[PDB]
């Protein structure tokens, strides 16, 4: 896109927070466990939403200032 | 010389029909009043955002 | 899933006490609904009449109404015939029955987004969170095809194909038509659909403020004036 | 009823027109230490059954939020 | 702390308002069943069989 | 022993009548014993009661008290309806036996 | 010539009730509440009748009516969460009415108090039925879940139900039954208030010490009427603040839905001050013993004036049944902030303790308590 | 003796207008009254607006 | 009327004033009864009727 | 049911569905009428007997 996203820069600058990236660890370690062909039930959605929740919270605390 | 709360209770107040008269002459006075500082104060908060404000771009 | 993701508090522009919508968003949320929302979603509660001193005049309305096509009738033979649109005329529907709805987007139906706003928990927020967090499916959980990933939906398996992205509509004013902005836009737009009325409930309100605020030290006055008579009066005891 | 209500023998009561006295006086300066005496009266015996709640209603949200995670 | 009403007196007015408040219970029971048409009842009653 | 004399004490401070000028014989919600009670007291200790509730109320109108050296102090709060009342039951509880034979 | 105050057949009724009424010159902010309280029933009257103005009754007519009223209709979105965040308003000022009547020993009137717990009866079938009038989701499912747990009644139940709803389930029959009920109920709660004040007036007015107030009394103009005009505007503040500010911070989400018989909602609850009932309901695991507790929690607060172990009348004076009164209040908070929970963990035990506590503070401890400050006070 | 009852001082209570015992009334009565009435008055005209 | 004519606005507001009406009609009619119990009935000879009365 | 597409089907919906939905409709009418008759005889009586001089 030759318009760019300013949604998409807001969130690549709140990925260089601490809770965020914690939780981007935290999602690592499960999906590379669930990844390893452990056949189980077990699903990585609690690490998404606690990532997402800590990125989104970022992205709320200064996404209106850059839109018109 | 006395205060004007005094001449104010002896011409206005000490009778029960002109007090009534002039509460509803400033009752209209305040209403028009009030209306207008209202208006003008949330007119103040909201700049560009209501329809008062935008309708020139548009009206034509 | 038995957990779910809460959606996070934006800062809008009317998320004050006494500030009011920004109605060149909801003319521009408008528009976002016309060339892109209303092919799946219906508006039966909102006409061309609600749009006039609000983001059009009556002549753009009127405009807009007759760019589109209502069926009215029926005629002096019976029959039904297909008229250019009125200012009274409601929003048109997209399916004239639900089964036909349900049939068209593959068993799930498009909701009525004339209160949508005021139907789920969040407001607005989830709207725009719903449409700006469409994100791939995590390990360890396999999507069916026609069913698409928001963590924000309940489930977080959602059958509404991702309906917004960059320059997806063109705006009259010129501004900018990224993601975020028309999910701005379409966010403010559902919030004045679902309460038409705040503009003027919160003038209203503002007004409430100032007169209670007059007049709650003076009736307080008034009664601590009339109760004077006993919360200064002296009581005696003398027994001979 | 009045006038056989009751029956009161050599009570004398004193009282002022509400237009030769204060409506508020000293309001604030006998008012702030009366409001903080009945508050010495009363906190102990109104306040530590909402205490207590306030934290029935955190340990059981706590106890809420806790239960739905993953492991184990 | 009804232990005023234990005595002599008070059984012998017991006593005899036994046999009115059960003819009084009588009557609401008959009442009761007529003008709800029980199918418990009339159906034992002999000329009534005609409606069930 | 002295520990629940002045336990009691401090429950007599606590429950706050005495703040008011208020003796304990006063704050008994009447009913028609304690009626007849208060109807076969002296008129001095009646004009006393009545002007102690009068005054009582006049307090809790204003949502005031009476100063510390002016509260109702637990050695001098004399029990005055305590006789006219036990033999206003006494009596009551003759009436009740006699009618329940 | 003559006073045409007391001496007019007509005005001598008001003269008696509103202008030279002997009151106690002590009582609290708290006796206006009442007072408020017909004057939020009065308002709800109005603004229903206004309501009554542009609403159809009928399943396919009610959702779209009530839309037309909050869009069409000049102002009648202010009427209708008007309408709605007064009868919040009215049953705060029935709790706070009916937590006076029971801290300060006001249940002594023992007419009194019964009518008044069938007027609390009356108030709330009104407002269940109110709030099903709209039909909504959670207005159509509520309905169903009270109906169903009214079924639960052995042997008549049945029976009952299908003759409350006229059909096999909720449809029009039930929403226009409903629709005339709760037009018709507030002016039997009306007639019934009227007895209320009758029954007060013929026994006379209670203060805050519990003491005999013919000593000082005072007429009710000029003191209390301004007392209560002030009370009056602070609850139109309130009322107001709520509809012009916030007008959905009481109310449901779910029910700007239409409503769907297929489908259900997640979660099903009634509104704020049916919560701490539906609590209480739901802790029992027997549903004919759950109906029993609900309607026996209600009895016995219509029971309170026979538990009175105490010479004192108002709890003023006694502080260990003003704890446990607090720890009450307290409970009540509890199942109302409980009921609107799901059954998960640890809501189960905590609302089967709070249920517990709640019908053992009201039977068992507040005797109890009145037997020991009366030992310790050497009353007896 | 009826002749040994006193009024208790209210100078805590009266206005700052009639505090001295030792000028006449009725010179102040008309002020009084009027910011009394005037406070009704303006009460009056909020309500009725 | 609500508008031009009769129409659906007036059909629902006539349904809330016949609904409302009787039962300002029943306490007017307690009034009535009231006015009436002040000073007694009247009899058809139209004289006083305190001489007897059951 | 008070709208105008759904009021004359209302009223033969009672007449014709509910039970005895027609003696409550045809009641409600001619007591109505009985009413008028009542109150006519009632005004005419307090004109004949003298009885407005309450
Ligand atoms: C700490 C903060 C400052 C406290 C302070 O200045 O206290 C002074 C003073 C201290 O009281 P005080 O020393 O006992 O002497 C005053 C008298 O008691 C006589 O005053 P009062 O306390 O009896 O006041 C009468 C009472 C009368 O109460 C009512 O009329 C309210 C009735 C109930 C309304 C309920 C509405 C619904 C609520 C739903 C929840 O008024 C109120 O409760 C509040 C009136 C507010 C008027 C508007 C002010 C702006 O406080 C007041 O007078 C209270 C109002 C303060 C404003
Ligand atoms: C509530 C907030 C705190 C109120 C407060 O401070 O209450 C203390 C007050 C003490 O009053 P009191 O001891 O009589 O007087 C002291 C000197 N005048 O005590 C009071 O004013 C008590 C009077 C109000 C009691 C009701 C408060 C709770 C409201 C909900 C009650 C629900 C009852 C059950 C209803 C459903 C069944
Ligand atoms: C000391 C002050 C220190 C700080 C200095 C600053 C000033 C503060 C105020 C000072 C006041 C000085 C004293 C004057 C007030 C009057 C006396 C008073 O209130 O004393 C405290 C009171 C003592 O008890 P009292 O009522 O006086 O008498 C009982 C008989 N012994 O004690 C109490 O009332 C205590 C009550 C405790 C209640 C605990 C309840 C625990 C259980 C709650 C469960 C509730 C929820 C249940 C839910 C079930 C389902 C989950
Ligand atoms: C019809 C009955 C007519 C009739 O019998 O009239 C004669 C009767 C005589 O009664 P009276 O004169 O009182 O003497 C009784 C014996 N001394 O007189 C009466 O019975 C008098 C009847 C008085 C009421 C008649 C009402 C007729 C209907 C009037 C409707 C319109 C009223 C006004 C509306 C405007
Ligand atoms: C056809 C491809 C659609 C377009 C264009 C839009 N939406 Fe949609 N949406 C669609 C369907 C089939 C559904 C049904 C629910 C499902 O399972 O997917 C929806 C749902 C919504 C909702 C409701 C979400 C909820 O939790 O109930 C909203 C708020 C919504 N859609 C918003 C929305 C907006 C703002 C649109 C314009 C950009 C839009 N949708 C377009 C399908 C389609
Ligand atoms: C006789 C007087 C009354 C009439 C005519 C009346 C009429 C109505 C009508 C027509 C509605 C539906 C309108 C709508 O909600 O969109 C309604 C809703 C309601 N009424 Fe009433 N009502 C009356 C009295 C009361 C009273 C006394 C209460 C209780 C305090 C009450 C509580 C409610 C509630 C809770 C609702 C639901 C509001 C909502 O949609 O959330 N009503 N009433
Ligand atoms: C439905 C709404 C109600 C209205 C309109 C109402 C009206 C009133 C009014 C006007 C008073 C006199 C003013 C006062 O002292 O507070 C009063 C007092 C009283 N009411 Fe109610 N009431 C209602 C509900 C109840 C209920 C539910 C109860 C029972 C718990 C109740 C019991 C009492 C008692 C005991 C008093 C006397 C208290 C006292 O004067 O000391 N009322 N009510
Ligand atoms: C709404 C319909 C009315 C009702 C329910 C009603 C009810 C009553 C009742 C119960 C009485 C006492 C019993 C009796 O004397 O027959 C009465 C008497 C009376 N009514 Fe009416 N009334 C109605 C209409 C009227 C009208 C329209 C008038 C005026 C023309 C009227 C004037 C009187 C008079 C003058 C009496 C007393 C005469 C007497 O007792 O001898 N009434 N009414």
């Amino acid at each position: 896109e030759e318009l760019v996203d300013p949604l998409t820069t807001v969130r690549e600058h709140c990925e260089q927070l601490e809770k965020c990236v914690k939780a981007r660890e935290r999602l690592e370690l499960c999906d590379n466990r669930v990844s390893s062909r452990s056949q189980t039930e077990e699903d990585c959605t609690e690490e998404l939403f606690d990532f997402l929740h800590a990125r989104d919270h970022c992205v709320a605390h200064k996404l209106f200032k850059n839109l018109k | 010389s006395p205060t004007i709360p005094s001449r104010l209770y002896s011409l206005l107040f000490r009778r029960t029909s002109t007090f009534a008269l002039t509460i509803a002459v400033g009752a209209l006075f305040f209403e028009r009043a009030f209306d207008q500082g209202a208006d003008a104060i949330y007119e103040h908060i909201n700049e560009g955002k209501l329809w008062k404000h935008i309708k020139h771009k548009y009206e034509n | 899933s038995d957990l779910e993701l809460h959606p996070p508090s934006y800062p809008w522009s009317h998320r004050g006490l006494l500030s009011s919508l920004d109605h060149t968003s909801i003319r521009r949320g408008f528009q976002v609904y016309k060339q892109v929302c209303s092919s799946c979603h219906s508006m039966d509660y909102v006409a061309y009449r609600h749009l006039v001193g609000v983001c059009y005049t009556e002549e753009e309305a009127k405009a807009l109404a007759e760019e589109v096509e209502v069926q009215d009738g029926p005629n002096d033979d019976g029959e039904m015939f297909m008229r250019p649109g009125k200012l009274s005329d409601y929003f048109p529907k997209p399916y004239p029955n639900p089964e036909a709805a349900r049939a068209a987007n593959n068993g799930a139906l498009p909701p009525d987004l004339s209160y949508i706003v005021r139907a789920r928990h969040g407001g607005e927020d989830y709207v725009f969170s719903l449409l700006t967090g469409y994100c791939e499916p995590p390990t360890g959980v396999s999507l069916r095809e026609g069913l698409y990933f928001n963590p924000y939906f309940p489930g977080q398996a959602i059958g509404m194909a991702p309906p917004i992205y960059t320059e997806v509509l063109e705006y009259d004013d010129g501004t900018p038509a990224t993601m975020s902005q028309v999910a701005k836009d379409v966010a403010t737009f559902l919030r004045w659909a679902s309460e038409p009325e705040h503009d003027h409930r919160k003038r209203m309100g503002l007004k409430m403020l100032l007169m209670m605020g007059l007049l709650l030290p003076l009736t307080y006055a008034m009664k601590r004036h009339k109760w004077s008579v006993l919360k200064s009066r002296k009581l005696a005891y003398r027994p001979p | 009823e009045f006038g056989n209500l009751a029956r009161i023998r050599h009570v004398i009561s004193y009282s002022l027109s509400p237009f030769e006295q204060r409506a508020f006086p000293s309001y604030f300066s006998k008012g702030i230490p009366n409001v903080l005496r009945r508050t010495r009266e009363r906190i102990l015996r109104v306040a530590p059954p909402f205490v207590v709640v306030y934290l029935i209603y955190t340990w059981g949200n706590q106890e809420f939020e806790q239960s739905k995670r993953k492991n184990p | 702390m009804l232990s005023r009403f234990l005595g002599p007196r008070y059984r012998e007015l017991a006593r005899n308002w036994i046999p009115t408040a059960g003819m009084w219970g009588t009557v609401g029971a008959v009442g009761l069943v007529w003008a709800t048409d029980w199918r418990l009842i009339l159906d034992w009653v002999p000329y009534i069989n005609g409606k069930f | 022993s002295k520990w629940l004399d002045g336990f009691r004490k401090w429950y007599y401070n606590a429950a706050g009548f005495n703040k008011l000028g208020l003796m304990r014989d006063d704050t008994l919600h009447e009913t028609e014993d304690v009626k007849e009670a208060i109807r076969r007291l002296p008129e001095d200790l009646y004009n006393d009661r009545m002007f102690r509730i009068k005054r009582a109320l006049d307090l809790t109108m204003r949502h005031q008290i009476l100063p510390k050296d002016q509260w109702t102090k637990y050695e001098e709060d004399k029990f005055y309806l305590e006789p006219y009342l036990k033999e206003v039951i006494r009596e009551r509880k003759e009436r009740e036996e006699w009618a329940k034979k | 010539m003559t006073n045409m105050r007391k001496t007019h057949p007509l005005f001598k009724i008001i003269n008696h009730s509103f202008i030279d009424l002997p009151a106690p010159s002590n009582i609290s902010s708290w006796w206006n509440f009442g007072s408020l309280l017909g004057v939020c029933l009065m308002v709800q009257i109005i603004t229903g009748l206004f309501l009554a103005m542009h609403y159809t009754s009928d399943t396919m007519t009610a959702f779209s009516s009530v839309t037309h009223i909050c869009r069409d209709v000049n102002y009648g979105w202010l009427i209708r969460y008007m309408h709605a965040n007064g009868a919040s308003m009215f049953f705060i000022c029935l709790f706070l009415h009916v937590g006076r009547g029971l801290y300060y020993g006001s249940y002594t009137f023992m007419e009194t108090w019964n009518i008044g717990v069938l007027l609390l009866f009356a108030v709330m079938a009104t407002a269940f039925m109110g709030y099903v009038l709209p039909w909504g989701q959670m207005s159509f499912w509520g309905a169903t879940v009270i109906t169903n747990l009214l079924s639960a009644i052995p042997y008549i139940g049945t029976t009952l139900v299908e003759w409350i709803w006229g059909g096999f389930s909720v449809d029009k029959a039930t929403l226009t039954r409903f629709f005339a009920f709760h037009f018709i109920l507030p002016f039997i709660i009306a007639a019934l208030a009227i007895v209320h004040l009758l029954f007060l007036h013929e026994t006379g007015s209670n203060n805050p010490t519990g003491l005999n107030s013919d000593a000082d009394k005072i007429p009710f103009h000029p003191y209390y009427t301004i007392k209560d005009i002030l009370g009056i505007l602070i609850m139109f503040l309130i009322l107001m603040t709520l509809v012009l500010f916030f007008p959905d911070m009481l109310g449901d989400p779910d029910n700007y839905m239409p409503a769907n018989p297929l489908n259900t909602p997640p979660h099903i609850k009634p509104e704020w001050y049916f919560l701490f009932a539906y609590a209480i309901l739901r802790s029992i695991p027997n549903k004919l013993g759950g109906v029993l507790a609900l309607i026996l929690s209600i009895l016995i607060l219509a029971l309170m004036p026979f538990l009175h172990t105490s010479k004192q009348r108002s709890l003023m004076f006694r502080p260990i049944t003003q704890i446990l009164y607090w720890i009450l209040v307290a409970n009540l908070l509890i199942l109302t902030w409980i009921g609107g929970q799901p059954v998960e963990h640890p809501f189960i035990i905590i609302g089967q303790l709070a249920s517990i506590s709640y019908f053992s503070i009201i039977l068992i401890l507040m005797p109890i308590s009145g037997i020991i400050e009366d030992k310790m006070l050497k009353l007896y | 003796s009826h002749t040994d009852v006193k009024v208790p001082d209210f100078s805590d209570y009266r206005r700052a207008e009639v505090l001295d015992s030792t000028k006449s009334s009725k010179e102040s009565s008309e002020a009084r009254k009027g910011f009394s009435y005037l406070v009704t008055a303006t009460t009056t005209v909020g309500v009725a607006y």
